[PDB]
């Protein structure tokens, strides 16, 4: 995509003790305007993947495609392997990398979310190829205003429960919905544990105080 | 839409009479923000060899695996591991095959020669590198390059005598001279990997830098 | 950079970092970013160096210059309505975003000037590289009407998470605490960040260097 | 942004969205967009805050002059008419469009709309901003002649709630203002108290 | 960039009540050396000194627009200017030129005329202070200039120490520079005399 | 481009120029002369832009000889050069800069011989030999490999002559002529032309 | 980088400058800017070092290819069209270098200037490179085909020195190569800074 | 450009206006924008009409050779997805607004929206072209969940009279279409027949 | 920019062309040869860009000499032209093109002398007399002035001669010596260099 036309806004993720946790605000904005309110940005790749998404819509529709297709190849298999969350980490890498050297990228930004194997995974990859892991992320604007606070917590406490994630995370999408002149009040979090995945459905924000 | 982004880095390598080392900072940026504070830049090739990567990370995390595909490759072929002045070699030519479209990556190769013997070679973008005694690449090479050359190349000094660099005196060079370049570089900072190259094995060293 | 600033109970708290970078390198390790523009009204700088001590000095010249003349303490109003008017006549082509606050007799005043000369009347604000950074941390912990310690202890922090996560930010915090009665200038509030131990021995013993000519000019 | 002004008999109701943004980061999430000019005379501001504000009080200066000498309440008109010579004066550097509304013994409330490049009109009530297209359609089918003070309060507030939800340059809460010969009665509306339009869901 | 026209690199550091400020001696327009012997530190009093580094006829300018300044102020005022007085002249002359700056980064260094107190300086273009108690830097190598400052000044050094670091500092600093080199000129200034030396560098 | 060339010895000093003004692949004249006379004992050698240079050495010309003609003695070499770079540099920024290089040469009672280098950007320096235009690419590292401090007049001739066969053998412009000048104690002698 | 090679009686002589630089940094010191494509053939570097490093690689990889084919060694003449036709297929397409073709032949001493711009030109003498018009005056001045091999030595080593000496982008030091009937040989390397002190 | 459409319990009403201009040219002021993909499918268009019109014919040659090899009708989902995998292939080089609306068995009225970009999203309801800019506060304010089908002709209809209104690249005769089992009811308003609304007197 | 200059005669064919190859301001030879012999009463003077010249010439060459190796019998001259023609504007419009300027001299023994002017856009002629470079502009008039059919080759060199003099008077670059060649009914032959 050369020019990006419907694009979502920032996506949490904060990995906790058993799971990680990843939050997106359902809006597609087509260039500061809030034309698609009830779009989905989060992903379930598998029973152990989660994926979110920003940037081009379009783009994240042609991967949630070509993503679900090959999770159902491999498990018609039926031999008792599964992509890892690090494995599919590893091919959205290649995959938007091969991508941006025939200058034709894909224009998202990525986060997965996994745990497999008693080990929360969490992962980045970007426009251009650039991938790594790390405790917390946040793509977008998050980089600026969320990433602060959740990496300023972590520091101080590199363990985290699932409910200290859920309201870091809560807290951080409020500062999100404050400043960040692209996002909406309805978002979504997606939560991965030794249970599988879960979406919550569209939450609010409602705790905003606008004292002036 | 630009293909490239600098993700900062700094790496450095020092060969001695029985020994080799390669350090670099632990920390990926992007603009004015911090992807991440624990990345190590050196990459473990074989048993004697250590390759440090920076620049575009997209570049860096792609030349790395087909680097590692490559020395695979050359092992089953020929029924032996690459050396370091091999892959020297090989690494030249990966890299101008690009040449129209070049890496964006520092790359310095640190190991043991057929000898035993500490050897350092230093590339350029597009693949012209040398076999030096001493290096330093990335976003700090110019504040790390002239102590070096005056610490261990004796370069501007008179009557002092040419002692053999030794291991404890080489590992103190290494972390004054990220400590001195976390003070006034943005891009380097947070921690510094070292990894030393013997006939025994590779150890790692970590010690913290500021951060910002 | 990192400037911010707050309206707490009894008056206003400043905040600010110690770095100033050229390109991409640190070349001030302490620069002093809190400007003095009366002894009741004090200024944060961001942007460019030279544009921001021009400015907040003329602007601290022209209110002694008022103080002197009325024999009053000057009010925030005035300060903030001659930076604006100046940065407005200019176009924007002084690199200067500001943080003005002060205490008069109208009370505590905070403003937020930007280069364009549009400026901002709010109880916290945040300018520089790290702005974002710091109004994170505003907008997850402000409460109306704090106390002294809580309120210097919010804009430490807001200045911390600007300093660890900014590139353009760093070394210490420096704080200004102004109240009806009291002027705190806190400059070195807090320090980080500091450079590791030296671990080996670089001293240049005497004649280590090579002397082509020599001349000795005894003074006095 | 979005700011709006009616016009009914005996005064006029104003309102704007608290939202000031560079780029996409919002810097000010609760600014006045309301600037009074004189007594019972207001005006809204959209576009450039820095060309807004200087021309807003460059205007103020030069009416409450001229309400001096003349020993006289200044007329809305007047007030517009000042607007619309430096606007268009200087419609080369300045990016302002405003809408001045107010109430005068002579003429009652009156509403005029200064846009882009100085133009000056006279209107039963005016939109603009960056939000206000998003509105146009709204404001045309439920607009009715003869509506009171509190129907055009409510009639603006529900206006603004829609450019806000839609447009991303407009958001925060929304400041209202009704200006007749009695006085000036200012009132914002935030959280819960914002007109709320529920969002199909599939 | 410009300020690579005709490179440059100049040095100022500090000791126990001693400075010294260094800098390198080539002249040249782009690749091509024209002189070994342009002078770079200007003295503007018995124990004070500025430095510029950047486009020669900018460097020349400024020099002699300083002094015509600092003579009209020594004598209207009869007494020795102050370091930092010098400085703030200094800002205010660059920044008078705010739009169209002289492209040159001076660089103070002297003794406080009364006090003797150790003071060193630098400015950007259009006229920023910057105080330092260890060390300031200006030109094309200032990165190398830098690593070398940061690994090498140590606090309370003797006058014969303070001159061994500037000077390795200065000449390993620019080996690493195209532009910038051909010999090194240092002064040390102390409170009852002024050594110039200089070093033995690389020509090429 | 033009060729200016200038050494300086123990008493005096030597300049040659080329005597070539061309327009568009065309030689227009064959015997061009670019040395100013600013005085009994200093020389201005101008090249660059055409117009600029005669306008700029011919303007520094008439504040030369009025300064001699105001306090009855002629400016010094020194003096007169830093007057040039002065005026040279106060129109750099102005919206009519000169676009011109400059070598000056001069001999002092007190100073002695003087040679000065001077391009269009107003930098000012002293050298003992330098050179202007593309020409002096090829001959600068001619005069670094044989000058001396001491060398003597008959032997910078011969110099002079080895940097101009030079240019004859390497360079592709068609210079075929040079004026020579000296200026010592006695003031400014023409010598023979350098002819090929 | 400055590179100089003449032909005089008793063979061809060819030396060079070790310095490398990226922008205004200079990257390296010690650069060996002569290639030995084979005992009896060497080749410069000028220009890009990537571009000249690989391409002369490639020509060493093709001589070695014709001369196990054709059981006798390739010539001078030879090699070079074999690098100038390599490089024109890539013409406008930004390569970078510059690089002479010296060695003995069945011909006698030959040398070749091949450029990325196409030029292939024989000559007696020849210097490429940022420091070139520099080497030239003093090579031209004293250049002469009667030279003894030590004056042949000492000529090109003052002609780089002069070069190092007022080219910002030429330094190290002078690697000095000398060929002949029976192959080349590597005569010295010294160093800029001491050559400094003999000549002054 | 206006293209509108609205679901209700049984089928699917879409509407468009009669404009086609090249500049400030109207090529076309009768132009049909509701293209039928099948018996019971249809497709409003948008942005280029040589784009349109070509993917239009591409996917109705593809839904009816699908629909003859599967005795059975096709689903509107399947619609909007042969127009979404055109739309996001051919993204660089085309400039297109679909809106796919119809009715099927399995899952009765649908609306789908593709925009220009090639996403694809069910929506209770959808607008698009260069005037929707304009009525997206009014139809957030006035639709409700269960609407009728005459009430979802009179919500279109007054929607679109509302933006040709306010855009100029949006007019003529307003163009109707009911979609439902029984099958497809097309409908003009032209003249006195669209919604008027009066204009305002200062 | 390289010379090339041809004079036809009665029965002869005079053709010189200039001997320097520079690199950028130094000429790095003094006796080069811009003149290919296609057979052994033909030639081509060629002069472009570099590379795109001796790749041409080359090119051009080799197939001259396969039809004569092939066919037992020697092109034509107006048959080498018209080839050479086609090859060039065939590679005009194609993603190669050859930017060079040529001179097709050559004897026929039925049709006699023949000179061809061909540009770099692939345009053929003849003419009496034809000239390339930027010294065409300054030698063509005094050939158009001095030349008539029936000039014999002693007066043809001549002409010549004084072509090459008003260069050394008038052009700026320098072009010391140049190649001179004659084609007649015996072959090629070459005359002595025409040197300053
Ligand atoms: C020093 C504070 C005001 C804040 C500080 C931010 O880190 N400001 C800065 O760093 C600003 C630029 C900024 C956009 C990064 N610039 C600076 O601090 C430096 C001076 C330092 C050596 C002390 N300024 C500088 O290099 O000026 C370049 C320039 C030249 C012409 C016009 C405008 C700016
Ligand atoms: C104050 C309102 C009447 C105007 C306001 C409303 O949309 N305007 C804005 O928000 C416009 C938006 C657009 C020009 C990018 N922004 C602006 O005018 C400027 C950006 C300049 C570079 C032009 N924004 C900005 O930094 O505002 C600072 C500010 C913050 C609070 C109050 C007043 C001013
Ligand atoms: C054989 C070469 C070293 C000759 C040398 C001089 O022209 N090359 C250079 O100076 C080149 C090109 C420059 C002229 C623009 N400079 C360079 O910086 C290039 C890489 C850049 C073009 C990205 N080479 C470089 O950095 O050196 C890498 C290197 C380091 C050691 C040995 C060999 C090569
Ligand atoms: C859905 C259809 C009715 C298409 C319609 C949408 O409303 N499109 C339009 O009205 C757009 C508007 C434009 C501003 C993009 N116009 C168009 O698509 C026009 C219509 C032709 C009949 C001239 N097309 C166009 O400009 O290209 C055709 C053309 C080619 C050469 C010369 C002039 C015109």
């Amino acid at each position: 995509t050369q020019n990006p036309m419907v694009t979502g806004t920032s996506v949490l993720g904060v990995k906790f003790e058993g799971g990680v946790v990843i939050a997106a605000d359902m809006l597609g904005s087509y260039g500061s305007l809030a034309r698609f309110r009830n779009i989905s940005r989060i992903m379930r790749v598998n029973n152990s993947t989660m994926l979110g998404a920003s940037g081009d819509y379009a783009d994240f529709q042609y991967l949630k495609q070509v993503l679900g297709q090959m999770v159902i190849d491999e498990e018609l298999l039926g031999d008792g392997h599964s992509y890892s969350p690090r494995a599919i980490h590893s091919w959205l890498t290649r995959a938007m990398y091969s991508r941006r050297s025939k200058m034709n990228p894909l224009w998202n930004t990525m986060v997965i979310g996994g745990y497999a194997d008693g080990e929360s995974f969490l992962g980045y990859v970007d426009m251009l190829g650039v991938a790594y892991e790390a405790p917390s992320l946040a793509t977008g604007y998050g980089a600026y205003l969320a990433q602060p606070l959740l990496r300023e917590v972590l520091e101080k406490q590199p363990v985290l429960s699932q409910t200290e994630a859920r309201d870091l995370v809560e807290r951080c999408m409020r500062v999100l919905y404050y400043r960040d002149a692209r996002s909406y009040n309805r978002f979504q979090i997606a939560t991965v544990t030794e249970k599988g995945v879960e979406i919550e459905g569209p939450l609010s924000t409602e705790t905003n105080w606008d004292i002036a | 839409f630009s293909p490239y982004v600098f993700n900062g880095g700094t790496i450095l390598a020092i060969a001695g009479e029985d020994f080799a080392i390669v350090a670099s900072d632990t920390r990926l940026s992007e603009g004015f923000s911090i992807h991440t504070r624990d990345s190590p830049k050196c990459y473990k090739l074989t048993d004697k060899t250590v390759i440090g990567c920076s620049g575009f990370h997209g570049d860096c995390l792609t030349l790395t695996k087909i680097i590692e595909a490559r020395l695979k490759m050359y092992k089953h072929s020929n029924n032996k591991a690459m050396t370091t002045g091999a892959i020297a070699a090989m690494l030249s030519t990966i890299l101008y095959s690009r040449r129209f479209f070049p890496y964006y990556v520092y790359n310095i190769i640190g190991g043991l020669d057929e000898e035993g013997k500490g050897a350092v070679y230093s590339f350029d973008p597009v693949g012209s590198y040398q076999r030096d005694s001493f290096k330093a690449g990335g976003s700090a090479s110019a504040m790390l390059q002239p102590l070096l050359d005056n610490q261990v190349g004796f370069k501007n000094m008179q009557n002092v005598e040419h002692v053999p660099l030794s291991l404890d005196r080489a590992m103190r060079l290494v972390k004054d001279v990220f400590i001195s370049a976390a003070e006034r570089d943005v891009y380097t900072g947070d921690a510094l990997r070292i990894c030393i190259v013997t006939k025994e094995g590779i150890r790692e060293e970590t010690v913290s830098l500021r951060k910002d | 950079t990192t400037i911010a600033g707050v309206v707490y109970k009894d008056g206003i708290v400043l905040g600010a970092d110690t770095r100033a970078t050229e390109g991409m390198v640190v070349a001030d390790k302490n620069c002093s970013k809190i400007h003095f523009i009366s002894p009741n009204i004090y200024c944060c700088g961001a942007g460019t160096a030279a544009d921001t001590d021009m400015t907040t000095q003329l602007i601290s010249s022209n209110l002694e210059l008022h103080s002197l003349s009325t024999g009053r303490l000057p009010r925030v109003v005035t300060a903030n309505r001659m930076l604006k008017q100046m940065l407005f006549r200019y176009q924007g082509y002084i690199g200067a975003a500001l943080v003005l606050g002060g205490v008069d007799v109208t009370g505590p005043h905070l403003y937020s000037i930007y280069p364009h000369g549009s400026t901002d009347k709010l109880p916290y604000v945040t300018m520089g590289s790290g702005s974002l950074a710091a109004m994170a941390v505003f907008e997850d912990k402000f409460r109306p009407d704090m106390e002294e310690e809580e309120a210097k202890n919010l804009v430490s922090e807001a200045i911390a998470a600007g300093i660890f996560n900014d590139l353009g930010s760093g070394s210490n915090i420096d704080l200004c605490v102004i109240s009806k009665n009291k002027l705190d200038f806190l400059r070195p509030y807090t320090v980080p960040n500091k450079k590791g131990t030296r671990l080996g021995r670089y001293r240049c013993e005497k004649g280590t260097t090579a002397v082509l000519t020599e001349k000795i000019t005894p003074l006095e | 942004t979005t700011i709006m002004a009616v016009q009914f008999d005996g005064g006029v109701v104003l309102g704007a969205d608290s939202r000031t943004t560079t780029g996409s980061y919002i810097a000010n999430r609760v600014t006045d967009k309301l600037t009074p000019i004189h007594d019972r005379i207001f005006c809204c501001r959209s576009g450039s805050a820095a060309d807004t504000q200087a021309v807003a009080d460059a205007v103020t200066y030069q009416l409450g002059f001229h309400s001096i000498e003349l020993n006289e309440p200044p007329l809305v008109h007047t007030a517009a008419s000042l607007f619309k010579e430096m606007c268009y004066r200087y419609r080369e550097d300045l990016m302002a469009g405003i809408i001045i509304a107010g109430w005068d013994p002579q003429e009652g409330g009156q509403v005029y709309s200064v846009p882009m490049g100085g133009m000056m009109v006279r209107q039963s009530f005016a939109i603009g901003g960056s939000g206000s297209s998003y509105i146009y359609g709204y404001v045309d089918a439920t607009y009715r002649e003869g509506m009171t003070k509190e129907e055009c309060l409510q009639f603006t507030a529900n206006a603004l709630a829609l450019a806000m939800e839609r447009d991303g340059s407009s958001g925060g809460v929304i400041r209202l203002a009704a200006i007749a010969e009695s006085g000036v009665e200012r009132q914002v509306l935030l959280g819960d108290q914002i007109p709320k339009f529920a969002v199909a869901t599939l | 960039s410009i300020m690579s026209y005709n490179g440059g690199a100049v040095m100022a550091m500090k000791g126990k009540n001693c400075v010294a400020i260094a800098a390198d001696r080539r002249f040249g327009i782009q690749a091509q050396m024209v002189t070994t012997d342009f002078q770079k530190i200007f003295p503007m009093g018995d124990r004070l000194y500025i430095g510029l580094a950047g486009l020669a006829t900018d460097v020349q300018t400024v020099a002699q627009r300083l002094k015509f300044r600092l003579n009209l102020y020594e004598l209207k005022e009869g007494r020795q200017i102050k370091p930092y007085t010098l400085m703030s002249m200094v800002a205010n002359l660059l920044y008078e030129k705010r739009f169209g700056p002289y492209y040159t980064e001076p660089v103070i260094a002297g003794l406080d005329p009364k006090t003797f107190k150790p003071f060193i300086c630098s400015l950007d273009l259009i006229g920023c202070p910057m105080v330092t108690d260890d060390f300031v830097v200006s030109g094309t190598c200032a990165e190398q200039m830098y690593g070398m400052c940061e690994s090498l000044w140590e606090p309370n050094m003797d006058p014969d120490h303070l001159f061994e670091t500037i000077s390795q500092a200065m000449l390993n600093a620019v080996d690493r520079d195209a532009v910038s080199g051909m010999g090194v000129i240092v002064h040390i200034i102390e409170k009852d005399k002024i050594t110039t030396r200089t070093l033995k560098a690389r020509m090429d | 481009m033009e060729y200016l060339i200038g050494i300086q010895g123990p008493d005096y000093v030597l300049v040659a120029s080329d005597r070539v003004a061309a327009s568009n692949i065309v030689q227009m004249k064959d015997d061009h002369d670019k040395m100013f006379k600013m005085s009994e004992k200093i020389l201005l050698l101008c090249v660059g832009e055409a117009g600029d240079t005669v306008q700029f050495a011919e303007y520094i010309q008439k504040n030369v000889q009025l300064y001699k003609m105001r306090n009855g003695y002629e400016l010094s070499p020194t003096a007169a050069a830093n007057f040039t770079r002065r005026n040279l540099a106060d129109c750099l920024r102005s919206r009519t800069p000169y676009h011109v290089n400059l070598l000056l040469a001069g001999y002092d009672e007190h100073e002695g011989p003087a040679l000065y280098y001077m391009d269009y950007l107003a930098a000012l320096a002293k050298a003992p030999f330098a050179a202007h235009g593309y020409g002096a690419f090829l001959t600068l590292s001619i005069l670094d490999r044989y000058y001396t401090p001491t060398i003597s007049r008959e032997r910078a001739v011969e110099l002079l002559r080895k940097c101009l066969e030079e240019l004859q053998k390497r360079f592709i412009l068609n210079l075929p002529t040079f004026s020579v000048r000296i200026i010592d104690k006695n003031g400014i002698h023409d010598l023979d032309n350098i002819s090929f | 980088t400055t590179t100089l090679a003449f032909k005089f009686r008793h063979g061809v002589i060819v030396a060079a400058d070790s310095r490398a630089t990226a922008g205004a940094y200079i990257a390296s010191q010690t650069v060996k800017k002569v290639i030995e494509i084979n005992p009896y053939l060497l080749g410069t570097m000028a220009g890009g070092a990537a571009d000249c490093s690989f391409w002369e690689r490639l020509l060493a990889r093709q001589c070695r290819i014709y001369e196990l084919r054709n059981k006798e060694r390739i010539s001078v003449a030879a090699a070079s069209k074999l690098l100038a036709n390599m490089v024109y297929q890539y013409k406008g397409m930004g390569l970078s270098m510059g690089t002479m073709i010296c060695g003995w032949d069945k011909r006698g001493p030959g040398l070749y200037y091949v450029d990325s711009e196409g030029n292939r030109i024989s000559g007696a003498t020849f210097s490429v490179g940022s420091g070139s018009v520099y080497a030239y005056g003093v090579m031209d001045r004293g250049y002469s085909y009667d030279l003894e091999v030590e004056q042949a030595y000492d000529l090109a080593r003052r002609a780089i020195y002069q070069a190092t000496y007022r080219d910002a982008y030429s330094g190290g030091a002078v690697n000095l190569y000398h060929v002949r009937e029976d192959g080349w040989i590597r005569v010295s390397s010294d160093n800029v800074a001491d050559l400094h002190e003999k000549y002054s």
